[PDB]
């Protein structure tokens, strides 16, 4: 009931959490499938709310909340890891969710001339990419992704072949 | 060599042990099959021809290279934006192959410590060469096959100088003759010009959009399994379907059985799926005015 | 049913434990050497009487007892990626005929290379100091590694094989050691020559200070630079390189001295793109009708390499047509259409010098 009246927002990103994950068998019979992904973004309010809402309406799995610059660090090939052993564990976690803030910020594309520039960022965020176009599972594990801009564009032409739903704000009526 | 058997303070070995290493690096990917196959897929008949030539011919045909005194193709570039769905395809007729397949990921090569990733792929090529003949798929080689341009630094200098040790694989030594190893990328914009060759990167196909029969066809084979009413076009929603992705066609259908369940209909109509069309594309919103 | 006893009887003698390495580095008595493990640690031991003192010597790889700490065995060199630098094979010789271009870099190299070898004397009468390094270059073109290859299989002798990859090493840079071993086992085998592939990498400017692999890899060309500014004769020793961009090689390796001689591959003229093609139509079974001059015409500006997979693209392109002996009609459309598209993918081929 926090929410500040948005319903059709609200509607198509519950229904694509909830609806999936508290009555998996109503899709069975369906099915069909469910969206793997979503996308949130627009101006700052209000963002990253809504997701506090998802932690409330949460049932019963868990769900891993990533902030945008912990994927980023030096001394490259620290936060590939990361992305990956926490797939890993999120394939370990059977159905937990996972969600993305401050995309913007490592999903930067596309490149440079050079000396790059966006190498380190392009393995992270590719390597991001390239975790989701294996075939398994992938993942029944979902993913949230709420950003400011739309930007950048490659991984916004990643995510529509595996990822759907974006739905924008709105913003007072 | 090493590995070789010894007890503790004996310095004496009783037994010579192979094989190799290690762990992650070992095993990359070992790959039972995936369901999909080539008959999943509508539009590439062309290019999956090619592809079936390039990945078939060494396999059964070997001896007709041998009567042509030919050469077959080891390297074979695989680019376009998704989809296309070149991952199903390589892997779909990987799984058809019958043959030892392992995946990998091209960021996966950039490593910790200095030349990691060089030993990585030799051990890579070595199991390939023991598990021969075999296939290795590799994507997002433009992620690692950036050269960049002058010192400094170029971080990936040691994984792209391991990409050049893979043409040194294709270059000083013939032996991968055996185990054809295909790579794929989503862009071509930046790339080892040297990668131009066939035992490097021969044929190269670009996947292009699908067209409005391929793009009904594929799409109508994502909702084949569905309930749908027996009133659809795919004429009007494939000219409906402009700068659509295939993957974009399976958010159609996702999408049709999204509003099919809130409108609580058992089975999906063609106004569900003009409808998902317009949800997924084109984006919105603004409001309806000033064109009457 | 014996000669199992007399295995058996050796396992007794292998009732004896492996002896720890160490080396010499000096002594102070003959009771006392001042000696070192390999592992680091040092001692000062004695010994029996099977030594021969003189024949000690500082800096010998020995063998020392698990107690006493002494010397029973010793041995003089070891070096473990050595024998797989010289396990390299390649065919050819022939090859170094089925090349084509280029004829001057040819005769050049083997000139350069091969001469002071074998003829010391042309050399040491006219004054002039024999050069002891070259340097080649591609895909400006291309057919590095196969030419220098057939002159390691071709002038045969002493050849020893290395990619820049191996000299990675992780922890502790030592395979700069394993260069200065390597150029000593290079002075063991001598004459000898030296591959190079891929130098950019370790060949590069340190232009930005940064982290670390650049420092290190920096240091090893210390070393490498270092033994080439001898201090030392490297006339027995030959060296070939090869790289993409010479841009990044820094002055001090694009001096002379360290590397006297500079040769490139070009893009092969017509002429060699001819002959070329002549040699990569023999193993493939063609019919009666055969015009190179179509091929020559409509290829331009390919690289060797790309020339050949023309001509298995030719082929492969015919086992749709199932012919045995194939046309070079098909020839002109499959090599003229697909070479063009790989003349598409050709972007950015402009490479320094
Ligand atoms: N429509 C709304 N309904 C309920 N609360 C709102 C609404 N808009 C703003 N708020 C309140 O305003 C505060 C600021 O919004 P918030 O900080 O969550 O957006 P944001 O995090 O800045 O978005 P972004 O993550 O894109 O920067 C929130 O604590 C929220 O309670
Ligand atoms: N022409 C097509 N034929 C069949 N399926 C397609 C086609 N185009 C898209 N798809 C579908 O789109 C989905 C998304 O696949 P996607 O395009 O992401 O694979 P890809 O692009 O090869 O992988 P990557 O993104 O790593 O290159 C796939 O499940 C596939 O079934
Ligand atoms: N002049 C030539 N004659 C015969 N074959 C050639 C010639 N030039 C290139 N090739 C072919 O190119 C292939 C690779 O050899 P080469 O040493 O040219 O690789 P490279 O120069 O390292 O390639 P790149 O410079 O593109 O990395 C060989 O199979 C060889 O048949």
């Amino acid at each position: 009931s926090d929410v500040g009246g948005c319903k059709e927002q609200i509607e198509k990103l519950r229904e694509v959490v909830e609806t999936p994950l508290l009555h998996p068998e109503r899709f069975v019979n369906l099915g069909i499938e469910p969206p793997k992904g979503v996308l949130l973004f627009g101006p700052p309010g209000t963002g990253k709310t809504l997701c506090a809402r998802a932690v409330a309406n949460r049932t019963d799995a868990c769900f891993i909340r990533v902030i945008g610059s912990e994927l980023v660090q030096k001394y490259v090939g620290e936060g590939a890891r990361m992305v990956r052993e926490l797939f890993e564990m999120a394939r370990t976690k059977k159905a937990c969710l996972i969600f993305f803030d401050e995309i913007d910020a490592i999903g930067g594309a596309r490149f440079d001339d050079g000396a790059g520039g966006d190498n380190e960022v392009q393995r992270t965020m590719l390597e991001l990419i390239n975790q989701l176009d294996g075939f398994d599972p992938r993942g029944n594990i979902k993913v949230l992704m709420a950003t400011n801009r739309p930007d950048t564009l490659d991984p916004a032409l990643m995510r529509p072949g595996r990822l759907d739903r974006k739905i924008e704000f709105s913003l007072p009526d | 060599g090493d590995l070789v058997g010894v007890n503790k303070d004996s310095y004496l070995i009783l037994e010579t042990l192979p094989t190799e290493y290690d762990s992650r690096v070992k095993a990359m990917e070992v790959d039972e099959r995936p369901t999909e196959q080539y008959s999943d897929i509508g539009g590439l008949d062309k290019q999956i021809q090619e592809l079936v030539e390039a990945i078939v011919l060494p396999m059964n045909h070997k001896e007709k290279f041998e009567n042509l005194g030919i050469q077959p193709p080891k390297g074979v570039l695989m680019y376009g934006p998704p989809g296309t769905g070149k991952t199903l395809l390589a892997r779909a007729c990987a799984a058809q192959t019958k043959a030892t397949f392992l995946k990998l990921a091209g960021p996966q090569l950039v490593q910790m410590f200095i030349g990691d990733g060089a030993k990585l792929v030799r051990d890579a090529f070595a199991l390939a060469k023991e598990k021969a003949p075999s296939i290795i798929f590799i994507d997002e080689l433009d992620a690692i096959g950036t050269k960049r341009f002058d010192s400094e630094k170029a971080g990936d200098r040691e994984v792209q100088r391991t990409m050049l040790e893979l043409l040194n694989q294709l270059d000083g030594f013939q032996p991968n003759t055996q185990v054809k190893v295909i790579a794929a990328t989503n862009r071509v914009d930046i790339l080892d010009p040297a990668l131009l060759r066939s035992g490097r990167l021969d044929r190269k196909i670009e996947f292009p959009m699908p067209n409005e029969e391929a793009r009904a066809r594929i799409m109508q084979i994502h909702s084949r399994k569905m309930n749908v009413s027996p009133d659809v076009n795919y004429e009007e929603l494939a000219r409906c379907t402009d700068d659509f992705n295939g993957a974009q066609c399976k958010a159609v259908c996702v999408e049709a059985g999204m509003i099919a369940l809130r409108r609580g209909a058992t089975e999906l109509t063609h106004e569900d799926y003009m409808e998902g069309i317009l949800e997924v594309q084109a984006k919105k919103k603004a409001n309806l005015q000033y064109y009457a | 049913t014996k000669q199992y006893e007399k295995s058996e009887n050796d396992l007794k003698a292998l009732q004896s434990v492996g002896q720890i390495v160490g080396e010499v580095l000096k002594q102070l008595t003959e009771e006392k050497f001042i000696v070192k493990a390999t592992n680091g640690p040092r001692y000062v031991v004695g010994c029996r009487r099977q030594l021969d003192k003189s024949k000690l010597k500082p800096g010998t790889r020995v063998a020392l007892d698990m107690t006493t700490l002494t010397i029973m065995r010793y041995l003089p060199r070891e070096v473990d990626p050595l024998v797989y630098n010289m396990s390299h094979e390649d065919p050819g010789n022939v090859s170094y005929s089925e090349i084509g271009g280029l004829s001057e870099q040819i005769r050049e190299l083997r000139e350069v290379i091969e001469l002071p070898l074998t003829n010391p004397e042309l050399f040491q009468r006219v004054g002039i100091i024999p050069p002891k390094g070259c340097l080649l270059y591609g895909p400006p073109g291309t057919g590095k590694t196969l030419l220098a290859r057939a002159v390691a299989s071709q002038l045969d002798c002493n050849f020893l094989k290395v990619v820049s990859s191996s000299i990675v090493d992780k922890y502790i840079g030592e395979s700069a050691r394993l260069i200065r071993e390597m150029f000593n086992y290079a002075r063991d085998h001598q004459p000898c020559i030296i591959f190079m592939d891929e130098i950019d990498a370790i060949g590069g400017r340190r232009f930005s200070e940064g982290t670390s692999a650049d420092r290190e890899i920096q240091r090893t060309l210390m070393e490498l630079l270092n033994q080439m500014d001898g201090f030392d004769t490297l006339h027995r020793v030959k060296m070939i390189m090869a790289t993409n961009r010479p841009d990044t090689l820094d002055p001090a390796l694009l001096r002379p001295g360290r590397l006297d001689r500079k040769i490139h591959i070009d893009l092969p003229n017509e002429q060699a793109r001819l002959d070329i093609l002549k040699i990569h139509a023999g193993p493939i079974t063609k019919h009666g009708e055969i015009d190179y001059e179509a091929i020559v015409k409509l290829s331009d500006g390919f690289n060797g390499a790309d020339l050949r997979n023309v001509c298995t693209e030719a082929g492969m392109f015919a086992i749709r047509a199932d012919h045995d002996f194939v046309v070079q009609e098909d020839f002109m459309k499959a090599v003229r259409k697909v070479a063009d598209s790989k003349k598409l993918e050709s972007k950015l081929d402009y490479k320094p010098v």
